[PDB]
């Protein structure tokens, strides 16, 4: 039988200062017990001083940003190049995950 | 006979210019665009005596910072409102903020050239979109059937239109209070009427960032009325 | 008088755009005959390149549309491409489906109906063409079937179509009167095309080349076409006798 | 397009009447006429067939009276063809209710649905009309014995005595005469009878030229009854009456 | 594409009548003549074999047709329409009545299944009406042997005797007078062959006319035994030879 | 004259009524120029008004980072044209991981437009565009007509009184093409050009509208005082 | 589908199949609204054109929606059959959502939308009806009278008269409603209500319907004779 | 009368006029060619220079169908655009089910049935364009013309636009002067001279001239275009011959 | 579980002189449990009658569904539907539900009005009929009645005889079935005059 999930582990940290905030994730991914890159970039400048990353199931995890990404794009396009708050982005976000409440994107996801 | 999406030989689209005509023939309204707000106004023209002129509802609110007056055929309109006011709604659901005013006007116009043989005719009503939101500021915008909104300082839609355009275009200055907004939307208004204004056959409303969108009652009207009669008797 | 735009009845009870349909049959000023033989059933028409541009291999009036059905059309190419598009489609469905090949009486038929079809829905025209279908039966012998835009269609003994038909329907008349047989009482198919092409030119009162003629011929199990020089053999016959 | 050609059948007039349904009307006008009379203990139902030939086969014929179920029968006036189309429907339904229910449909509820179907081709759809006018005569435990008239607007009435068809105003002038409130069934027979031997086009009102039922309590105690005469059963009601 | 034709082409003009159905009228009048008569052991209907032209083959064009092993018809008016009616009325046969009750439906349901699609193309969007008048012979079990006629308006109406077509108004009066109901099969036969004679101008023979029979059952045409209830059909065509050999009795 | 009901029909000489007419309103919008260089190219727009208490209707989009238009007729017809090459942009970019060429964005209108052209109960679009970008083989400057006709120019201009302007950058080609690396000096001479279409009105602060897009240059746009500079 | 655009504008601005919807109305018999202190009366012109009538069966002027609000109408009868079924499916689909009966209000804003929406959509004419809506909220005493036609406009009525000879009675009802001082009782609301229809119906026998609304569900039509005892005392009051 | 006003109408001759129509939007467009050569096929066209700002060798009017068949046309440029996407769907359709590239006889009637469609039915427009195409197959060469009644033949040289009666007459001469054929490169310089003879019937404005090519041999059977010195080659060839 | 099996219940059809009989139990269940003993499970269209076992959701279905039809039938043929004809509408009718079937064991039985031959006929639950002379059983019972009808059962009985078969194979059958039972009917038919008996059986 097809299994459609895997995990390509990792980990993944985000805290926040008083004027500041940071995203931190190692850079190995792996399957199993084998390494398939130790350099592969997991957090990501998504725009509008926003940083993500999405861990888990890569694959899932870099069509979440993707999608992320180009909401950001069309944000600007139909509100006047207007900047997207981080808790707009959140809201946005939460919308892009349950869109798939039946089929999940296989990722916990920090911004 | 002949195609609806059919252009004329002066490259206008005959039934948007039809529509511009229906527009023409409804009730006045008017909008007013201060640092301290929007006012909107509206002529309610009833009919008969008899009819409850107080169900008369032209003026509408989308949202709580986005309200809305109309003129034409008043009817077309609810599926616009109705449009506006889940496009408002659906955005706080979507991004957890109030929407640009700008951008649910747009939404609005959209709707507008969706029509051919979809809906079966173009809209035959004007909308006066007023707001406020952080970014822009207090904003009034003028909506119409050919999906084209310009914004305004100052504007006004229906019968007596450009009799009053002209009063606000000598009028209007950026300097101008909200009190003073009042007062002239109800001297146009007066103006271009053909019964005698009161506070029952016209309505005022305003948005402001504190209070939001708010239709004024009669009895508030009333006195912003006798307010204008004094100072016009005063020289 | 929308009533000659559309099929819809005119006052008289009849269809214009078919009867003009049936015009248009005539726009390429081809003739075409058709006749039995003992065990096969020939076909001929007329060829005409009237440009020196054109490749005159890719000029042809006749269709190879079942290994054993040919169907040569009367009136202009994109509506004779058209219904020989569809007829090849319709016999190749028909043997997948029901399990032997399509019979030419059957594929005229359906064709016909697929015309009646134009004649009463509005917005579908009439094809501008007149189908004449020909084979070798294995049920019914040689056979000669033709389909025009009233969506009429009959089985013959011979037949002619194109401007000067009824001259040349005159001439087979008056030989199968005098035979009083259905058909041309010949062994080999080469005969029987030199019978179609020396009535041709005795009714239409012209000589032919061998670029001037197309010729079809319907054999049991196959249906083929003749090349130039298999049309000069044919011409070089007729002249030594 | 094919905008060219569209007659455009839902449309009013500018004095705010269906043309179609008005052109409808005046079609049925010159349908043979249909007469339906209500009695305290029954139905009549009358109506003339339009000239007939000799060589008709007349027994086993039907134009003008159908059969909607046991309890419900209609008189038709106007394109037979298109009554039938609207006849299957009506029988389906009453059908669908008892399946439903396991009750005999009221006669209102079929006829406002058979009105409902002819209505939606006024409004929508690009169709032509039902060129249709019923009488439809029934009866339920509710309401008794009915009449009801439908036309091609989809409007229906409710009636004690209607006519149909061909010469209606003279027709309803005739029963409005001699109509009473305490009258029976055989004296509404004779009404019937009467008043299409009086308005009838034809030289002289015979057997071959009509159809006619009745809805009577006339049966074996508390349950109703569906005759559609035969040939020679209005032959003998027609020199009853004394009108042959 | 798309078929953008939604709306009637047939609708009712000021003075209540439907043009179109006027019109194919107007057409089934100039269409070759056809009869049918009927008996009390039988039922015939009978055209002529008007010929285009003498090259064509006459007999594979068939004006009378098979519905039913006991149901038979016959047209006057547009043959290609026609043509398509019959394949409908076959099919509709077996769709909506012998694959729901195992058996071919009565003459009477058969014609109304008939009439409702001619009725359709009379209201139907983007068509326009048959041109066709339809007569339609049959025997059924219960309703004995029958016959009926069905226009373009899809109205049907059954018959003793009727005509059709060229010389319908000729041709009915004729049987008028010919007509009772003691006729057998052979003598109906013999005056729809008399009646027959008057529409028709050149050749009158058993190659220029069409005529079939409802009649008794046909074991010889089952193509099978072993069945006793089986006994085959009550519809027959009548060859040449048979139509010739009733010429020298005329 | 009874050819132009609709889309569908061609006169008697062979033309198409209904798309002269799309085409006409676009000659009664307001002016816009385009112009490009080798380096970058230009987008120059003056935009109209309602009256002295409206705004200045908005002429160009941005459709991505490196691609936007200006327009001329009924806007809402350039919202629907720039929201397709907005897709198509992003299409291109999320798919293949490719910036869309400027050459193959115009194929794509052309062909969006020419279905509008061809079938019955459509419209043609009422607008002309003039689309620039900067991809991988350099500047580039389309114009669009909505009879579908799109044509790659080193400058142009369309609306009222565009022959003005055309003319000028026909006799200025040799001259702005070799503007290679200066972007003001590029604007200048589109700011001078669209001049050449001006009557009685001039060029004020919220009047004139411009854009630019280059080698080391986004997709911009310039408006209020941004544009003073170049008054 | 069938996607004609039969309702479009013209020239001057009109949309002539809505307009002539309204000549229509103007065809339908006559139908008044009344609303008094605690009541709302709606009263119907029957044309005595159609005698041999049978009145039990015939469907009635005035139809319940649900048990708190009444719809009557003028214009197309047909029509307003159409109306008055979305009207009730609404009625009981709001129930079934909200757990609360339609306000007068919500109900007349829902059939006036449809009105509406037959006015720009392909394929379909304008309904020729207006309707007058009448009825009391859930728990309220306040009386409702809307009226609704063809081009989807709508608004509430002290009274309220449509249909033909409607521009008599309008006239009428607005030189002797006063709105300083309704009809307080159910007596006087009906009086005015008969009065009315009296100026315009010719006989005052079997050609007028009355149907009073009360609150709390309280609908009741009246008969004949009760009809006919408010004919009797306005003439003989009259005759002075 | 009226039968022009509609597609797909028969008029009373058995003609579509609407159809006829369209031929005069092709007449009106620029001239475009094609030559069939021993091994291949050629293909020109004339670009009118409308004006200075038109970037020269950019806008490109010769499309590639596949890799081995080549499509030029006159009169409406969307139109042609719109049949060249249909053809490329065609012959990917073709390949993907066959696996074989489409052969130039099959593709022709691909086009040819889709063109003939669209004159059946109102509720579309005829195509306002005749096409020039053709290429190399397993059978060799083939060059086709393609009108808005959707008829097409074989040709062994096709000419359509506003030129074409100068064209056909100087294709015709080479049709004589070799019958044992024309090499592809001779093609070539033939096809540049009579675009140049041909626009004479449009000699107000200066024009650019674009070629293209099939050869087995000199370009292994796929579609190229003409460019660099071989075009130059053959505009020195077309330069010299007018003088 | 096995939904044939739920509500209980038998009929069973025999032929006679000039005659048919048809009989039925009348209890409903819910498997263990006895609710009704009221539940008759033959119906009749005319002269034509039909005995349904199984379950009973589908009974009363069914039932409700070829009244619909029955009625329809005899409004456009002008006549009484007849046994054989009927026969096959119920065949019809089951296996257009081939692969969502009524779960159900239907049993006709009549005269044809027009022969005067006697017809019985039954079927499985989609529609495969078997069209027997002597005698057709169905339901839970149905091997405990198939070794009743095979030994009692002798051609040609009179209609007084061939009641006291019925009943006694239909009693005996119950009896040795937990399902069936809780009272039981026999109808017997002749050409023009049907007669209905409620027998008295054991009520456990
Ligand atoms: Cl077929
Ligand atoms: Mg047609
Ligand atoms: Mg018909
Ligand atoms: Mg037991
Ligand atoms: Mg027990």
């Amino acid at each position: 039988q097809f299994n459609p999930y895997g995990d390509n582990g990792g980990t993944i940290l985000g805290i926040a200062g008083e004027d500041f905030a940071v995203l931190a994730g190692d850079t190995r991914n792996i399957t199993d017990y084998s390494i398939n890159s130790r350099y592969e970039p997991k957090v990501f400048d998504c725009g509008d001083n926003i940083v993500m990353s999405a861990n888990g199931f890569a694959a899932d995890g870099d069509a979440l940003v993707k999608r992320f990404k180009n909401s950001v794009k069309w944000y600007h396009f139909d509100h006047n190049d207007k900047k997207l708050s981080i808790n707009s982005a959140a809201r946005n976000i939460q919308h892009l995950l349950y869109s798939r409440r039946f089929f999940p994107y296989y990722v916990y996801n920090i911004i | 006979d002949r195609g609806v999406s059919t252009f004329s030989p002066e490259g206008r689209l005959f039934q948007v210019e039809y529509s511009l005509e229906a527009i023409k023939l409804g009730s006045t309204a008017i909008g007013i665009a201060t640092k301290e707000g929007v006012v909107l106004g509206v002529e309610k023209r009833a009919t008969s005596p008899l009819l409850e002129s107080d169900s008369i509802e032209k003026i509408v609110e989308i949202d709580r910072h986005i309200g809305c007056a109309m003129s034409g055929l008043t009817a077309d309109a609810r599926s616009m409102i109705e449009h506006a006011r889940t496009a408002a709604v659906t955005h706080n659901l979507y991004y957890d903020e109030d929407i640009n005013v700008e951008s649910l006007t747009q939404s609005v116009c959209d709707l507008a050239l969706r029509f051919g043989e979809l809906m079966s005719r173009p809209f035959g009503v004007a909308l006066l979109i007023a707001g406020h939101d952080a970014d822009d500021g207090y904003q009034l915008f003028h909506a119409e059937p050919s999906g084209t909104f310009y914004r305004y300082n100052a504007k006004a839609i229906g019968s007596g239109s450009e009799g009053a355009q002209a009063e606000l275009l000598n009028e209007w200055h950026s300097s101008l209070t909200l009190k003073e907004a009042e007062l002239l939307v109800l001297k146009i208004l007066k103006q271009v009427m053909e019964e005698k204004l009161d506070e029952n056959n016209a309505q005022l409303s305003c948005i402001t960032k504190q209070d939001g969108f708010k239709i004024y009652d009669n009895e508030k009207t009333a006195e912003l009325i006798k307010e204008l009669k004094e100072k016009e008797a005063a020289e | 008088g929308y009533d000659r735009h559309i099929t819809i009845f005119s006052p008289e009870g009849r269809l214009y755009q078919v009867e003009y349909a049936f015009k248009a049959t005539n726009q390429t000023n081809i003739n075409s005959l058709a006749v039995r033989g003992k065990d096969c059933t020939v076909v001929i028409s007329q060829k005409k390149v009237p440009d020196k541009l054109l490749d005159p291999t890719t000029v042809s009036y006749i269709f190879c549309i079942s290994r054993t059905i040919g169907m040569v059309v009367n009136g202009p190419i994109p509506d004779a491409r058209n219904a020989a598009l569809r007829a090849k489609a319709e016999a190749a469905e028909f043997r997948y489906k029901y399990g032997y090949d399509m019979p030419c009486d059957v594929l005229a038929k359906r064709m016909a109906n697929l015309s009646q079809i134009y004649t009463q829905r509005a917005y579908m025209r009439p094809l501008g063409v007149i189908l004449t279908f020909v084979s070798v039966d294995e049920e019914l012998g040689p056979s000669i079937y033709k389909t025009d835009p009233a969506g009429y269609y009959v089985g013959y003994k011979a037949t002619a179509t194109g401007p000067k038909q009824q001259e040349i329907t005159t001439n087979l008349e008056n030989h199968f009167k005098k035979s009083k047989i259905d058909h041309i009482n010949e062994e080999s198919w080469e005969k029987v095309v030199e019978f179609a092409i020396t009535h041709m030119i005795d009714a239409l009162g012209t000589e032919f080349s061998k670029n001037d003629l197309e010729v079809g011929v319907a054999t049991k199990d196959k249906f083929f076409t003749l090349s130039a020089e298999n049309i000069e053999e044919r011409l070089v016959a007729i002249a030594e006798q | 397009g094919s905008r060219r050609y569209d007659s455009r059948t839902t449309i009013f007039s500018p004095e705010g009447r269906l043309y179609q349904v008005e052109y409808a009307l005046e079609s049925i006008s010159h349908a043979g006429t249909a007469i339906g009379i209500m009695a305290s203990d029954g139905i009549v139902l009358a109506a003339e067939r339009k000239v007939t030939s000799t060589l008709l086969e007349q027994d086993t014929s039907t134009e003008k009276l159908y059969k909607l179920n046991d309890k419900i029968a209609v008189a038709v006036a106007g394109l037979t063809a298109d009554a039938e189309i609207l006849i299957n429907t009506a029988r389906i339904h009453a059908q669908n209710y008892l399946k439903t229910y396991n009750e005999d449909i009221p006669v209102e509820i079929l006829v406002r649905r058979l009105s409902d179907i002819k209505q939606g081709y006024t409004q929508h759809g690009g169709l032509r009309p039902f060129g249709v006018s019923f009488i439809y005569a029934g009866y339920d435990d509710r309401y008794g014995y009915q009449l009801y008239t439908s036309n091609p607007s989809g409007n229906y009435t409710g009636w004690k005595a209607i006519s149909v068809g061909a010469n209606t105003s003279a027709a309803q002038t005739l029963l409005q005469m001699d109509y009473k409130d305490d009258m029976k069934v055989d004296d509404a027979i004779e009404l019937a009878l009467k008043t299409l031997s009086k308005t009838t086009d034809s030289s002289a009102l015979t057997y071959d030229r009509l159809e006619f039922a009745t809805i009577r309590k006339g049966a074996n105690d508390g349950e109703v009854y569906q005759k559609i005469f035969k040939p020679q059963e209005i032959k003998d009601i027609l020199v009853k009456t004394g009108i042959t | 594409m798309t078929d953008r034709y939604s709306f009637s082409l047939t609708t009712f003009s000021p003075s209540g009548k439907l043009g179109q159905i006027d019109y194919a009228l107007t057409a089934v009048k100039q269409g070759v003549t056809s009869l049918g008569i009927k008996a009390t052991n039988g039922v015939v209907i009978a055209t002529e074999k008007k010929s285009s032209s003498p090259l064509a083959m006459s007999e594979t064009l068939s004006k009378v047709s098979l519905l039913t092993p006991d149901i038979g018809a016959v047209y006057s008016g547009m043959g290609p329409d026609y043509r398509v009616l019959v394949d409908k009325s076959r099919k509709v046969a077996h769709t909506s009545y012998k694959r729901i009750y195992g058996e071919y439906p009565p003459t009477k349901l058969l014609v109304s299944e008939v009439a409702k699609i001619m009725q359709e193309a009379t209201q139907s969007g983007g068509v326009r009406p048959f041109g066709v008048s339809l007569l339609i012979a049959g025997h059924d079990e219960f309703n004995g042997f029958s016959l009926y006629q069905v226009d373009p308006s899809g109205s049907y109406f059954p018959w003793k005797a009727t005509a059709i077509g060229k010389g319908s108004v000729a041709a009915k009066t004729f049987l008028e007078k010919r007509w009772n109901d003691e006729l057998e099969l052979e003598d109906a036969i013999h005056i729809a062959l008399l009646t027959l004679k008057e529409s028709v101008e050149g050749e009158f023979n058993g190659d220029t006319i069409e005529l079939a029979i409802i009649g008794d059952e046909n074991p010889d045409l089952l193509g099978y035994t072993g069945i006793p209830t089986d006994k085959g059909p009550r519809f027959r065509k009548l060859t040449s030879q048979e139509i010739n050999d009733r010429l020298e009795a005329l | 004259n009874n050819y132009d009901g609709d889309t569908v029909t061609f006169s008697p000489t062979g033309r198409l009524f209904q798309v002269e007419y799309a085409l006409e309103a676009i000659k009664q919008g307001s002016v816009t120029v385009g112009l490009r260089s080798n380096t970058h190219a230009v987008l120059v727009a003056l935009k109209r008004n309602a009256d002295e208490l409206s705004s200045y209707q908005k002429k160009i989009i941005k459709c991505d980072e490196h691609m936007g238009l200006s327009l001329a007729g009924l806007a809402p017809d350039a919202r629907v044209l720039s929201n397709y090459l907005r897709q198509q942009c992003n299409y291109s970019s999320l798919v293949f991981n490719r910036k869309l060429a400027v050459e193959r964005a115009g194929h794509l209108l052309c062909d969006k437009a020419q279905k509008n052209t061809q079938s019955y109960g459509g419209r043609p679009y009422g607008v002309g565009l003039l689309i620039i970008g900067y991809d991988k083989s350099g500047a580039h400057l389309l114009e669009f007509q909505p009879s579908g006709n799109v044509t790659e120019l080193y400058g142009t201009a369309i609306g009222a009184r565009s022959q003005g302007a055309k003319t000028y950058l026909e006799r200025t080609l040799d001259t702005f093409i070799k503007i290679d690396g200066n972007p003001d000096e590029l604007i200048k001479a589109g700011v001078e050009a669209i001049s050449q279409s001006l009557r009685d009105e001039s060029l004020t602060v919220d009047n004139l509208s411009i854009a630019i897009v280059g080698k080391d240059t986004p997709f911009t746009i310039y408006d209020g005082e941004a544009v003073a500079k170049y008054i | 589908g069938y996607d004609r655009a039969l309702s479009i504008f013209s020239p001057d601005g009109h949309i002539f199949q809505v307009e002539y919807a309204l000549e229509a109305v103007k065809r339908g018999t006559c139908a008044v609204g009344v609303k008094g202190k605690n009541c709302v009366v709606l009263g119907c012109e029957r044309r005595s054109t159609l005698k041999l009538q049978d009145t039990r069966i015939t469907p009635s002027k005035v139809s319940k929606i649900d048990s708190h609000v009444v719809l009557s109408f003028s214009g197309l009868n047909a029509d307003s059959r159409i109306l008055i079924e979305k009207a009730r499916v609404e009625a009981q689909s709001h129930r079934l959502t909200l757990e609360d009966p339609v306000t007068v209000e919500y109900l007349t804003r829902y059939v006036a939308g449809v009105q509406q929406r037959y006015t720009q959509s392909g394929g379909v004419r304008p309904f020729g009806v207006s309707t007058l809506i009448a009825g009391f909220d859930p728990r309220d005493d306040e009386p409702k009278l809307y009226q609704t036609e063809p081009s989807g406009i709508y608004s509430s009525w002290s009274a309220q008269t449509i249909g033909r000879n409607s521009k008599t009675v309008r006239e009428f009802l607005e030189k002797n409603y006063d709105r300083k001082e309704p009809p307080a009782t159910v007596e006087e609301c009906v009086k005015l209500t008969v009065r009315s229809l009296l100026e315009v119906v010719q006989t005052g026998a079997k050609n007028i319907e009355i149907t009073v609304v009360k609150p709390d569900s309280d609908i009741v039509a009246l008969s004949s004779e009760e009809i006919n005892q408010y004919v009797t005392q306005i003439e003989q009051e009259k005759q002075e | 009368t009226g039968y022009d006003l509609s597609n797909s109408v028969f008029s009373p001759d058995g003609r579509n006029f609407q159809v006829e129509y369209a031929v005069k939007a092709v007449e009106n467009g620029t001239t475009s060619i094609g030559i069939k050569c021993n091994d291949g096929v050629v293909f020109a066209v004339e670009k009118l220079i409308t004006s200075k700002l038109l970037v020269p060798q950019k806008n490109v009017k010769i499309q590639v169908v596949d890799r081995h068949i080549g499509c030029v046309y006159s009169g409406l440029i969307p139109d042609g655009r719109h049949l060249v996407n249909r053809g490329r769907e065609e012959a990917a359709s073709f390949k993907k089910l066959y696996k074989t590239p489409i052969p130039i006889p099959a593709f022709a009637d691909r086009l040819g049935q889709y063109v003939q469609a669209h004159t059946l039915y109102n509720s579309v427009r005829p195509f306002g364009v005749s096409t020039i195409f053709g290429g190399v197959d397993k059978n060799g060469a083939h060059l086709y013309m393609l009108e808005p009644s959707g008829s097409y033949w074989g040709y062994k040289g096709a000419a359509t636009g506003k030129g074409r009666q100068s064209a056909k007459a100087e294709l015709e001469k080479l049709v004589d002067h070799h019958p044992e054929g024309l090499s592809a490169r001779e093609a070539v310089k033939q096809a540049a001279k009579i675009i140049y003879l041909a626009h004479e019937d449009n000699k107000e404005k200066d024009f650019e001239l674009e070629i293209s090519w099939c050869s087995l041999s000199e370009t292994n059977g796929l579609h190229k275009f003409v460019k660099g010195d071989l075009l130059q080659e053959a505009i020195d060839f077309a330069q010299k011959e007018i003088n | 579980s096995d939904p044939s099996s739920i509500n209980g219940g038998i009929v069973v059809a025999m032929t006679g002189k000039d005659c048919v009989a048809i009989a039925c139990d009348l209890r409903l269940g819910s498997q263990s449990l006895g609710v009704s003993n009221k539940f008759e499970k033959i119906f009749h269209y005319g002269h034509v009658f039909l005995g349904i076992t199984g379950l009973a959701t589908d009974v009363t279905t069914l039932n409700e569904m070829f009244r619909y039809k029955t009625n329809l039938y005899k409004l456009k043929e002008e006549r009484a539907i007849e046994p054989e004809t009927f026969t096959q509408l119920v065949s019809s009718s089951l296996y257009e539900r081939r692969f969502g079937p009524y779960f159900v064991g239907p049993v006709v039985a009549g005269i044809n009005s027009k022969s005067g031959k006697p017809f019985i006929a039954g079927f499985d639950l989609i529609g495969c009929i078997d069209e027997a002379k002597d005698f057709i059983v169905s339901g839970t019972a149905s091997d405990q009645l198939f070794g009743m009808c095979e030994s009692l059962y002798e051609p040609n009985l009179e209609p007084e005889d061939l009641f006291e078969t019925i009943s006694q194979a239909l009693l005996n059958a119950a009896d040795r079935d937990a399902l069936s039972g809780w009272g039981a009917v026999v109808y017997i038919i002749k050409k023009d005059e049907v007669v209905k008996r409620y027998l008295k059986m054991r009520q456990d």
